[PDB]
């Protein structure tokens, strides 16, 4: 169980836990409570793990992308800030972390990877893909390497294999959704070619993780990194004259990675709701409360107005910016772990040999949207199990009868969402918002 | 399964 009057919080091991800490003192001065900072090996694995049997930490920090499944499975608590408290962040941070109409997390912060250079190696950094591998050959006969980035994590790779590719979902009858092709396409092969063709060329080593290219980079032993905005104080400490730029471009067209709004939940099963609340909206979404966080490790473009407009002369802000303008926002759905997981295995066998790229991707798309289109038919299922009203009982039988994909017994009209063409779904789907019920 | 009257 829970300990009650204190509070536990967990953090990646890779943002600013010691400057959270500061905070947590701070709320420990004036309230008496006492905040322990804890920053768990997979926490966005060991949390659902642990929270699931009523314990865990009071608040979780993690990106938002994982948070709509941890609400689906009742592990989150519903958060309920007043107007006034809203207003005080960016619009588009609250979608974020919105799950089902019900805010399920304060956002903190936007974060999307950039290029990051070592100006006394490459005053002038590539603007393409394309122009690496010379590069990369150039800096070999000086005793240096281009680049070195995190090959492990898809959330690293992901911006160049969707450059070409374009976004992976869409938006459509209230839900995000994974596009047929959004993983499986022309652009995304030729993407997961380019950085496969980078291996078997000797530019990159498939055994490059975020470590080992994090101490490459800090010692100055490659030209460039991808990182984001948590990377800088390490950067800074090891006196690197670095430059924090828009990532290179694949076919012409701008890497995409994935944008992450760091947000704060407060585990359901915590009996220190109240004091969670307080300590995020009133120490933590403050200037001086985003500030001591800061000075550890950088957030990159804060939810807080207030602080934000502090932090936008910095230029490595403005390229946390542009790249998570050329990005795609992660959808919250609870498949988006079976995404990660099935994107992850494609990366990782492409790079290995173990899978051609177009077997890999065609896999990793199949895997993804078959696990993302049950959820989507469960979902359904239990909506359209609900409804009693004769007239939308009426004109969703007509729309199955169609299609003539039922069967009848002595007392019902039956039907398997799992029989029916992906179009007739969207239209019981499209009907079902125009309904008004939900 | 969806069973409707
Ligand atoms: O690699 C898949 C992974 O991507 C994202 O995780 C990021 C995270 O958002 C950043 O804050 C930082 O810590 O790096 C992580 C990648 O190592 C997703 O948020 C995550 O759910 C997903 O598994």
């Amino acid at each position: 169980k829970i300990e009650e009057g204190k509070l536990v919080i967990w953090i990646n091991g890779d943002k600013g836990y010691n400057g959270l800490a500061e905070v947590g003192k701070k709320f420990e001065k004036d309230t008496g409570i006492k905040v322990t900072v804890e920053h768990p090996d997979k926490l966005e694995e060991k949390f659902p793990q642990v929270a699931a049997t009523g314990d865990g930490p009071d608040i979780i920090f993690w990106a938002h992308d994982r948070f709509g499944g941890y609400a689906q499975s009742g592990l989150l608590a519903e958060i309920t800030p007043d107007k006034a408290f809203q207003d005080k962040l960016y619009p588009f941070t609250w979608d974020a972390v919105r799950y089902n109409g019900k805010l399920i997390a304060y956002p903190i912060a936007v974060e999307a990877l950039s290029l990051i250079y070592n100006k006394d190696l490459l005053p002038n950094p590539p603007k393409t893909w394309e122009e690496i591998p010379a590069l990369d050959k150039e800096l070999k006969a000086k005793g240096k390497s281009a680049l070195m980035f995190n090959l492990q994590e898809p959330y690293f790779t992901w911006p160049l294999i969707a450059a070409d590719g374009g976004y992976a979902f869409k938006y459509e009858n209230g839900k995000y959704d994974i596009k047929d092709v959004g993983v499986d396409n022309a652009g995304a092969k030729a993407g997961l070619t380019f950085l496969v063709d980078l291996i078997k060329n000797k530019h990159m080593n498939a055994d490059t993780d975020y470590s080992i290219a994090e101490a490459a980079f800090n010692k100055g032993e490659t030209a460039m990194t991808i990182n984001g905005p948590w990377a800088w104080s390490n950067i800074d400490t090891s006196k690197v004259n670095y430059g924090v730029t828009v990532l290179p471009t694949f076919k012409g067209q701008p890497s995409k990675p994935f944008v992450g709004v760091l947000s704060a939940g407060i585990n359901a099963a915590s009996p220190n709701k109240e004091l969670a609340k307080e300590f995020l909206e009133n120490y933590l979404l403050t200037d001086e409360g985003l500030e001591a966080v800061n000075k550890d490790k950088p957030l990159g473009a804060v939810a807080l107005k207030s602080y934000e407009e502090e932090l936008a002369k910095d230029p490595r802000i403005a390229a946390t910016m542009e790249n998570a303008q050329k990005g795609e926002i992660m959808p919250n759905i609870p498949c988006m772990s079976a995404f990660w997981y099935a994107v992850r295995t494609a990366v990782i066998n492409a790079a290995s040999g173990r899978q051609t790229v177009d077997e890999a991707l065609k896999d990793a798309q199949t895997a993804a949207a078959d696990k993302c289109y049950l959820d989507e038919l469960v979902e359904l299922h239990r909506r359209l199990m609900t409804l009693r009203e004769r007239h939308i009982l009426q004109q969703i039988v007509n729309l199955i009868e169609e299609t003539g994909h039922f069967h009848i017994t002595n007392t019902t009209f039956d039907f398997d969402l799992c029989s029916l063409d992906k179009t007739t779904v969207r239209k019981l789907q499209s009907y079902l918002e125009t309904s008004g019920t939900s | 399964p969806v069973a409707a009257p």
